[PDB]
């Protein structure tokens, strides 16, 4: 009886239009928001054949089934469907052969030439989250034609509008390289993003506070700190950076100075992110390289050394010690005996509390330079700190002692 | 003055 209804009066929601996918809404839901494409979509259906026999139902689980929305996930009046409906909709979908499983079928369940019937519950529906923390949600409205993405160093060509709490603060056309949005007013969020986007995307990106502008905020947008963005990006045309093999070492030598000079000029401006970007690009050219000239390996190990050294220190100041460590180690590897390298290690250590780790650092600095003033108050800050960790732990130890004592003795009425 | 830790290369 409810199949009669669609096939009578049914809103036909096909492109084409021809009457191959009719919708009834049942029971209407709440807000103007529809699901687009790419969105993680959360349903609930009941299947019912040509003469009515349930067929496969997610009630008869209770537990909803979850896809993505246009990814060809669902049968073509599915895809078509789901995106007109309404969070907490129910509706009937009456759908064709050629919009279901075709002259195919989907055998034993699903005949030849089948006409469908569905009662699809928009539960709810989420955007895509690119890196998973809910840091850069996309949304997308065009699919690209694109079969490769930017890389971070390809030179990209896209339309941006920008809005912070419903305010437009940006809307152009933009040129500039992946990586390097900040030299046109651009959040890294638009950076992160564009490497998994595709030439002639057009899609919404919500950008949290870790992608935006930050802690600083951006003053001549009015855009006030760690405030939510939304930006609308169309990637017009990108060209890809050359990858680390298809350089010759004349090119990644020329390159290694400029990004050097790069990476500094974004350190002293404390851009430390964009400065991480550039010095990462001499460390992923240089590295494993081997069969240099003496000319050629000796400068090649002096950029190697440096770009360790200086992200060494930039990930100091963002607060990323484990890296830090990692860069240094890395440095020490090619200079066992460097200052620096062994300084930041020492620094980064006592920042993890790794006092007597930090300990032998900073007395492997006075070993190298003992005129080296800073390493000394150090030693004794590792001392100083250590002896506070301790204290702090028993105290810690001691109520908790109290607290599994007091409230498990009351464990008896 | 030991503030050469913090400068880069």
């Amino acid at each position: 009886s409810p199949t009669a209804t669609v096939a009578e009066q049914g809103e036909d929601i096909t492109s084409k239009k021809d009457r191959g996918v009719l919708k009834i809404v049942k029971r209407v839901g709440n807000g103007e928001e529809t699901p687009m494409i790419g969105d993680k979509v959360y349903v609930h259906y009941k299947g019912k054949l040509s003469n009515g026999k349930k067929f496969d139902s997610s009630h008869d689980r209770n537990e909803p089934f979850v896809f993505s929305l246009g990814k060809g996930q669902v049968i073509k009046a599915w895809d078509i469907g789901v995106a007109t409906m309404k969070k907490g909709e129910i509706c009937h979908l009456l759908c064709k052969p050629e919009y279901a499983y075709g002259s195919a079928g989907s055998l034993p369940k699903i005949p030849s030439n089948a006409t469908l019937f569905f009662e699809i519950e928009l539960l709810d529906f989420k955007g895509e989250d690119l890196f998973e923390d809910g840091g850069i949600i996309r949304r997308t409205k065009r699919k690209g034609e694109g079969y490769s993405n930017p890389n971070e160093g390809a030179t990209v060509e896209i339309h941006l509008e920008g809005r912070c709490g419903g305010r437009m603060f940006d809307c152009r056309d933009v040129a500039f390289t992946v990586g390097e949005g900040e030299d046109h007013d651009i959040p890294i969020g638009i950076d992160k993003a564009l490497e998994k986007m595709q030439r002639e995307e057009q899609c919404i990106l919500y950008l949290g506070p870790r992608y935006g502008f930050g802690e600083a905020g951006k003053p001549k947008f009015g855009i006030e700190p760690n405030a939510e963005l939304i930006y609308e990006v169309t990637l017009k045309s990108f060209e890809k950076a050359k990858e680390s093999w298809e350089m010759d070492t004349k090119e990644k030598l020329e390159q290694a100075a400029i990004v050097k000079e790069k990476g500094t000029v974004y350190f002293k401006g404390g851009k430390y992110m964009q400065a991480v970007i550039q010095y990462g690009k001499i460390v992923s050219w240089l590295e494993m390289e081997y069969g240099l000239s003496e000319k050629e390996s000796k400068a090649s190990e002096s950029f190697l050394l440096a770009a360790f050294l200086n992200l060494a220190m930039c990930y100091l100041k963002l607060r990323e010690y484990t890296k830090a460590v990692e860069c240094c180690d890395k440095a020490l590897g090619l200079d066992s005996a460097n200052e620096k390298g062994l300084y930041r290690r020492g620094e980064a250590q006592l920042l993890m509390n790794e006092f007597e780790s930090a300990k032998g650092d900073f007395e492997k600095v006075l070993e190298v330079n003992p005129q080296n003033k800073a390493a000394r108050l150090q030693i004794s800050m590792c001392q100083k700190k250590a002896k506070e960790h301790n204290e702090r732990d028993r105290r810690i130890y001691a109520n908790m002692f109290k607290k599994f004592a007091e409230q498990d003795a009351k464990e008896e009425a | 003055d030991t503030s050469r830790m913090e400068e880069v290369d």
